[PDB]
RNA sequence: AAAGACCAGGC
DNA sequence: CAAGTACTTACGCCTGGTCATT
């Protein structure tokens, strides 16, 4: 899915296939290094597009003075009941108003959505 | 000229008293406005 | 009415006086129009072309007198001309 | 600048009463009882004394063109 | 210990501190001052020094020195220049500027010598106006009035040539950021622009595109959503693939350019949306090779791979990116920042990233005096020292010797800072149609506010024709920074824009301490840190630069903070913002940034506690100011970005408080939300209850309004002065009107309005005005017109001399009266001089003589006030002569209140004509009703409410915008307890019929303000006057006797009307008639000698077949411009 | 004094 | 025969002041 590097000169390493052994090689072209693939999937193309947003998240947004905090929802992991909701605030969000909660307190940065 | 020369008499005016309601036609104001807000609320709720 | 051998300008028509006006700066100067100045240009370019081809010139002076007459008769006819210079009084200014 | 004598809207000289009105401020009374004290009973003369900028004593700082 | 209900005193207590402290043209002044005492230095010494050469020359500028202004006379002798000398005899109030200078000349013979020439003179900056460098510095208002200087004139604005010039802040992209837009329908999908200075010490500005070439393929390469990011470099003529940019830094392998671009490897979208950028470069794999590939691109390719190597790395370095760093090595650093550019870029791709808002003012700078002063001086520096090279070289192939002070030419610095602050056109003389315009305007001193307002201004530098929306949008970045209000209509609207009152703008501080202190306090910089390691830390930007990465952002911020409020290693003008959402800290130290203070809230309660107010209410003989106030961290300068940051209570009282919470973690609060407002639109009372565009109607009227414009307008000799006779001062005033000294120069008076329909001559927008209130000095104004003449010397036997002609002595005359000229030539005051009299005598020597004395304009009649006399700059006799005419209140006259309600006066009725009440009040202004109901301005109903009920008490009301104790039906209960209606209405009686009006009519004090728009200087007439020299038409204008237009659209409606012979007698017979002789053969005009009648066409030998025609002269000038076009229009008659 | 540019403004 | 480029046009009228060039 991702972009795998060489070990000799580290440049981009592109699929290829080993025509003796029949099977998946990702080979080098700035050298001559061969390496096994275990993936067997050269390209993903995602159009749907139908990423959680709880990965961008970064936890250190609970602590933002602008974003609006309830005490209603507590934190599934700590139990915490102040927490920080913010809608999308990214691509997708002209179909999408789902909020989305950080707990606070230093240390949890727990994450979800409801 | 017939009319401004009645007008004379008759008179016209704008005032404070003419943008000023009735104290139950700003309470039926204040609660339209309020239930309004109170719809967009729970609107705001039901899409999050 | 137009023969295309009338198109190229073989003879420039200086406009009279009053398309181009000399206005008199308190009885003691005579300001010209812009017309004016491009004219004087025209024509000194111009007779130092034709003094160059009676003496013989040198073929590439010939040709910068050319292009410099070529030039200032456009431009006294179009000065909006576009990847040319733009004509300039004795200060900085286009010409009208 | 200086004081209006002649109120514009109805017409009572308000000219003299501006020194006075200064003594009476700068004495005890509030700005309306100073201008009860004055006899401005019609808010017309009342709008001159009390809305009044005596720019007059700006000027006169200056230095005058002839000694 | 705190400030609950006492708060409306608090909160102006500290306001009031602010503005004593600060003042209202602080701006100007500090960009000023930082521009000669930082910027000039920086400038002359930053400037590379001269190198000569066979002997070698040294030329260096070590230290400068700005003295006070002075007036070198036509004898040379030094005398300090006032600045109403200055005014008075159209000097420049200017200081002259003296430079060090070391020249170092090696002759080889292993000794060079080195000779000083100290103090050499080489220009003179004109000085500001009570700036620290001006002669009226530090004086007290005693002193001023000395000078002859009104202690209230705000100063800000450069004399030149005796006039009055304003620099008007000048808008710019904020520099040294990336911007990531998105053009409409480009070739690029989305765009990463940065414009990069390199701390403003050289170069206007290189900026750097970084695109992603939208989603149409080039063939067989692109086969996705939209790829191959490209990089358009400065001095490059066509794009360059980034990857290749960054192996021509010596990046060779992609898993260093991919760190430098990718932050993280473990998010495989960025990768993908990366690879195909790397395919298009795998073809190019050496150092070497990317930068021939940057090279061969150029402005022009090199013969040979060195030069185009050497061009490629210069490029890079120099101008591409060279805010980052100009100094060999710092190609790792300009890595990290195009890195930065791309990822930013594919965060916008992905759609993480808004697309930086157009407009948002946090990406906008404004350039005062000083940014722009220094723009135009660094290129006048440039040229000096160009001249200088150019005289050395001439001089030194000869090799005798040479001097500095002749070579250095003063004209240039003098002249040229001179042109660009009077013309207007920002930049060199030769260059006035490629150079920025609408800069350095005139002050305009009709009214206080109107200077101030000119003072306080910024312009938006987009062209006015725009039809674009969306750049005249109010945004909302401009909360307290720009007045929501004031904007002059018309074309220039929302592009020129007013401060609002609590604004200020950074004047600059460098960087250094900052810098200092993040590296002490932890960071890590850019070069010792792993790629790796740079995913989950903070990015600290200081001016753009990237400084390095920081593991614990909280802490940094919380720290920062604690500094900037306390004011020991960060000035209070810099800003600091933690962008969480994507782990970056910008610092700015940039000049040009646009500040509020705003008061601090720590937890849920102001640091603004009971003992600083205490010490404020005891600001005199305590030493306590705002700046106290500021270094004691209670307030806190917020510029615009780092506004987003901040979450801010409007007022304390209601929002800091516990109830039913909206937001627990304030963290600023405004000092009172009518600072939102700007000068010209804090006057209006009670404006938040107006429709704003009257609003904006308001602001725009009062630069207008009428009043005494400066306390010493007796001694300075201007053009268009209007003084009103008796202002007054509001009796609905705002509180911020103390601070813009409205109620010490008013322009208005208060007027007994009634709101009626009484006679219909106040239809429409009308006023009925009293004619006895008038008659009494209601409204009355001086019109002071100012005429300047100059004798001159201009030929050899040809001069120019004041005297008095003789009936028979000068060759031209006129028919006006020279009766009232004396002896020298100009006449005595006192005088009263009407239309056409003669000013100043005057005549030219002609080559017996011919007069030039000036006239009055048509139809003045006005009485002389005063007339001086002195030298000017070239020492010849200069004359300034005032014309007072006063200018009672007539019915063509223009009024306005102050809410955009405005009107001409329809008739002067007299008092007892005008209704009035039981009492005797007849309404001095009476406005229709019918102008208030559709545009919804209600300041006008209660302002006259609260006239009344201020007039009766005897206090003058409070109209402040957001007061929430001054209700409509407080001020109505206030009025009922004075005998009063409460809605202000009362019981008129017809002044005619003496009956009662059936309808009560509402009658209260309102503010109305006198316009300058008067119509005896609008009424033209015109029949048989001049005509122009080259169209032979009737003149332009009401000055030159001229005549209306027929426009193209006057003449569609006669066609439409179906009226030919009206049409062709304002086409042809009004204007330009004309006789012309067209032969009938050819349509060419032809030779008409009338007097002998021989007309003959040269052409065809014709002299019999001549027809005449009757044309304009407009249309002979067509066709004769034709001809001269080779254009041959034939006229043919059969 | 003249037309050229600019600026501000009025409807 | 498409893909590329350049050119021309973008309300009406009116008021004043300022400046450089003549
Ligand atoms: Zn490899
Ligand atoms: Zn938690
Ligand atoms: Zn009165
Ligand atoms: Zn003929």
């Amino acid at each position: 899915v991702g972009i795998r590097f060489c070990q000799e000169c580290n440049n981009m390493l592109y699929p290829k296939e080993d025509k003796e052994n029949r099977i998946l090689l990702y080979a080098c072209r700035n050298c001559d290094y061969q390496q096994e693939a275990d993936n067997s999937c050269i390209y993903v193309n995602k159009i749907t597009h139908e990423v959680d947003e709880l990965t961008q998240i970064i936890a250190d947004v609970s602590q933002d003075p602008t974003l609006p905090r309830t005490e209603d929802h507590p934190c599934q992991k700590c139990g915490h009941k102040e927490a920080v909701f913010f809608q999308s605030h990214s691509a997708r969000a002209e179909d999408a108003m789902r909020l989305y909660y950080v707990c606070t307190a230093p240390h949890c940065g727990h994450r979800w959505t409801e | 000229t017939v009319i401004n020369n009645w007008l004379l008499i008759e008179g016209h005016t704008i005032g404070i008293g003419d943008s000023i309601a009735d104290s139950k036609t700003y309470q039926d104001i204040q609660n339209t406005i309020k239930k309004a807000k109170q719809d967009v609320i729970e609107v705001i709720e039901k899409a999050h | 009415y137009a023969r295309p051998e009338w198109m190229i300008v073989t003879v420039l028509p200086v406009p009279p006086l009053s398309v181009r006006p000399a206005v008199v700066m308190q009885g003691s100067a005579r300001n010209q129009d812009d017309l004016t100045h491009k004219l004087a240009d025209i024509v000194k370019i111009n007779n130092q072309l034709r003094r160059n081809e009676q003496n013989g010139a040198a073929a590439h002076v010939i040709a910068e007198d050319v292009k410099l007459l070529q030039f200032h008769v456009a431009t006294m006819v179009d000065n909006e001309l576009p990847g040319l210079p733009r004509a300039m009084q004795k200060s900085g200014r286009p010409l009208k | 600048m200086i004081i209006p004598v002649r109120c514009f809207t109805c017409g009572k000289i308000v000219g003299n009463k501006w020194e006075a009105y200064l003594g009476l401020l700068q004495a005890e009374y509030t700005e309306g009882d100073a201008l009860d004290a004055l006899g401005l009973k019609r808010y017309c003369c009342r709008r001159m004394l009390l809305a009044h900028v005596d720019l007059i004593e700006k000027l006169l700082n200056y230095a005058p063109l002839e000694k | 210990e705190i400030t609950p209900d006492l708060w409306q005193e608090a909160c102006w207590i500290v306001i009031s501190s602010y503005f004593d402290e600060k003042g209202l043209v602080r701006q100007q002044l500090d960009s000023f001052d930082e521009f000669i005492q930082m910027s000039v230095q920086r400038i002359v010494e930053d400037a590379p020094p001269i190198d000569l050469q066979p002997p070698r020359y040294l030329l260096k500028f070590e230290q400068i020195y700005l003295s006070k202004p002075t007036h070198w006379e036509r004898d040379g002798a030094p005398s300090p220049m006032m600045p109403n000398e200055a005014r008075l005899r159209n000097l420049t109030y200017s200081a002259p500027l003296y430079v060090d200078i070391t020249k170092t000349v090696i002759k080889e013979g292993e000794e060079q010598l080195q000779t000083q020439h100290q103090k050499t003179f080489i220009g003179k900056i004109p000085i500001m106006l009570r700036s620290t460098y001006c002669l009226l510095n530090g004086l007290t208002d005693r002193d001023l009035c000395e000078l002859n200087e009104c202690p209230l004139d705000p100063g800000g604005y450069f004399i030149i040539n005796g006039s009055e010039k304003v620099l008007i802040a000048q808008e710019k992209m904020a520099t040294n950021t990336v911007y990531v837009f998105a053009k409409k329908d480009s070739k690029y999908a989305y765009t990463g622009e940065c414009r990069s200075c390199l701390e403003n010490s050289s170069r206007p500005t290189s900026t750097i595109w970084v695109s992603m070439l939208a989603r149409g393929g080039q063939g067989a390469k692109k086969s996705a959503i939209g790829q191959r990011i490209v990089a358009t470099l400065p001095y490059i003529k066509q794009e360059v693939p980034i990857i290749i940019v960054f192996r021509a830094l010596g990046f060779v392998s992609d898993r260093d350019i991919l760190e430098h671009i990718i932050y993280d490897f473990e998010d495989p979208e960025m990768m993908e949306m990366v690879k195909p950028s790397l395919d298009e470069a795998f073809v190019i794999q050496e150092q070497n090779v990317a930068l021939n590939f940057i090279g061969s691109r150029g402005a022009k390719p090199g013969v040979t791979k060195e030069k185009r190597i050497k061009y490629a790395k210069e490029v890079l370095q120099k101008e591409m990116l060279p805010h980052v760093g100009v100094s060999d090595f710092c190609e790792t650093k300009k890595a990290y920042f195009l890195g930065y550019m791309v990822h930013r870029l594919l965060l916008a791709a992905l759609g993480r990233r808004e697309l930086d808002d157009r407009d948002h003012y946090g990406n906008k700078r404004l350039d005062l005096a000083g940014p722009l002063l220094a723009f135009l001086f660094r290129g006048m520096f440039k040229n000096l020292l160009k001249e200088v090279r150019i005289y050395a070289q001439k001089f030194i192939d000869r090799g005798k010797d040479f001097n500095l002070e002749l070579a250095i030419k003063t004209r240039i610095i003098s002249d040229g800072l001179k042109y660009s602050l009077a013309t207007g056109n920002w930049g060199d003389q030769k260059k006035a149609h490629q150079a920025r315009a609408g800069v350095s305007q005139v002050l305009n001193r009709l009214t206080f506010a109107s200077t101030l307002s000119h003072l306080r201004r910024l312009n938006s530098p987009i062209g006015r024709d725009g039809k674009l929306a969306k750049p005249r949008q109010l945004h909302n970045t401009l909360w307290g920074m720009v007045c929501p209000a004031e904007t002059p209509e018309g074309h220039a609207v929302g592009l020129v824009k007013n401060l609002a009152l609590m604004a200020y703008i950074s004047v600059g501080s460098q960087p250094s301490p900052i810098l200092e202190f993040l590296e002490e306090w932890s960071m890590e910089n850019l070069e010792e840190i792993s790629p790796a390691a740079i995913a989950d830390a903070t990015k600290i930007f200081v001016n753009g630069c990237w400084v390095g990465i920081h593991k614990d952002p909280e802490q940094l911020m919380n720290t920062l903070r604690k500094l900037r409020r306390q004011m020991d290693i960060i000035v209070s003008e810099v800003s600091m913002i933690r962008d969480i959402r994507e782990r970056e800290i910008r610092i700015y130290t940039d000049a040009g940034r646009i500040c509020r203070p705003l008061l601090i809230v720590e937890k849920q309660k102001l640091l603004l506690k009971k003992r600083h107010i205490d010490q404020l209410k005891e600001r005199e003989y305590n030493n306590y100011s705002w700046q106290d106030l500021v270094a004691s961290g209670v307030v806190e300068y917020i510029d615009t970005l780092e506004e987003e940051t901040v979450m801010l209570a409007m007022t304390p009282d209601d929002l800091q408080e516990k109830e039913v919470a909206y937001c627990s973690t304030y963290t600023h609060c405004e000092i009172h939300p009518s600072m939102i407002l700007g000068v010209c639109a804090s006057i209006i009372p009670f404006p938040d209850h107006n429709q704003s565009p009257r609003n904006t109607y308001q602001s725009a009227m009062g630069k207008q309004a009428m009043g005494v414009y400066i306390t010493n307008f007796h001694v300075r000799m201007d053009t268009l002065a209007h003084v009103l006779y008796y202002p007054q001062k509001p009796l609905v005033t705002t509180r911020s009107m103390e601070y813009l000294r409205f109620r010490e120069l008013p322009a208005g008076i208060n007027s007994i309005v009634a709101i009626a329909s009484y006679t219909g001559y106040n239809q429409e927008d009308s006023v009925i005005m009293n004619r006895s209130a008038v008659d009494r000095g209601f409204f009355r104004s001086v019109f002071y017109r100012s005429y300047k003449e100059q004798e001159s010397k201009k030929g050899f036997d040809q001069e120019e001399v004041f005297e008095k002609p003789t009936r028979e002595t000068c060759q031209g005359m006129r028919h006006a009266i020279y009766d009232k000229l004396d002896d020298d030539g100009l006449i005595a005051p006192g005088v009263r001089v009407s239309g056409d009299d003669v000013i100043i005598g005057k005549t030219v020597t002609l080559p017996t003589k011919r007069d030039c004395s000036t006239f009055l304009r048509t139809s003045e009649t006005g009485i002389v006030d005063q007339v001086m006399v002195t030298l000017n700059q070239e020492g010849y006799k200069f004359c300034k002569i005032r014309v007072r005419s006063v200018r009672i209140p007539q019915i063509g006259d223009k009024f306005a209140s102050r809410h955009g309600q405005k009107g001409t006066c329809g008739i002067q009725y007299r008092q007892e004509d005008m209704p009035f009440t039981c009492e005797g009040i007849t309404p001095d202004i009476i406005i229709n009703p019918h102008a208030i109901p559709s545009r919804m301005t209600i300041g006008h109903l209660i302002e006259c409410l609260q006239g009344k009920v201020s007039a009766n008490k005897g206090e003058i009301g409070d109209a402040t915008p957001f007061n929430d104790a001054v209700n409509v039906q407080k001020i109505s209960n206030l009025l009922s307890d004075y005998g009063y209606h409460l809605r202000g209405n009362e019981v008129l009686y017809n002044g005619f019929t003496g009956r009662k009006i059936t309808s009560q009519i509402f009658i209260g004090p309102t503010y109305y303000q006198r316009l300058k728009h008067m119509v005896d200087d609008k009424i033209h007439s015109r029949a048989r006057g001049p005509i122009q020299i080259l169209n032979r038409q009737p003149m332009e204008g009401r000055s030159r006797d001229g005549g209306l237009r027929f426009g193209e659209m006057e003449r569609d409606c006669q066609i439409a009307h179906g009226a030919a012979q009206f049409l062709r007698e304002r086409l042809f017979e009004a204007s330009d008639p004309y006789q012309v002789h067209v032969c009938n053969l050819c349509g060419i005009m032809a030779i008409a000698n009338t007097r002998t009648h021989t007309y003959e066409c040269r052409g065809c030998r014709n002299k019999t077949q001549i027809s005449l025609v009757r044309m304009p002269y407009a249309c002979k000038l067509l066709f004769q411009e034709l001809m001269s076009m080779s254009i041959a229009p034939r006229m043919m008659s059969v």
